[PDB]
């Protein structure tokens, strides 16, 4: 997984 | 079990941080777009004081959760000046 910054 | 939270979005970046969907999963047992982090000084931190894990159910009117994380991050920024966050309880750790 990768956490996408929003 | 879905909670309705209207939040004021920042200009070009909001102020939250999402874990993954069907394309990029933190968990292959529930493809649901999660928030794992709150961005400090952003939209989530200024307007309220939630938990991260608030699992993005509907944003505006777009049906997220069982999506690519790219469709939910785009629907979070496509909310404009105002994120209309609706968040279901499926797997709270």
């Amino acid at each position: 997984y990768k956490k996408t910054e929003v | 079990e879905y909670e309705e939270i209207t939040l004021e979005r920042g200009n070009s970046g909001l102020g939250f941080s999402i874990a993954g969907g069907t394309d990029n999963p933190h968990i292959g047992d529930d493809p649901s777009i999660f928030i794992t982090k709150i961005i400090p000084g952003g939209a989530a931190a200024q307007d309220g004081r939630l938990r991260v894990n608030d699992s993005i159910l509907f944003v505006n009117e777009v049906d997220v959760r069982e999506v690519t994380h790219s469709a939910a991050v785009e629907a979070l920024k496509e909310a404009g000046s105002i994120v209309r966050l609706y968040v279901m309880r499926r797997k709270p750790p």
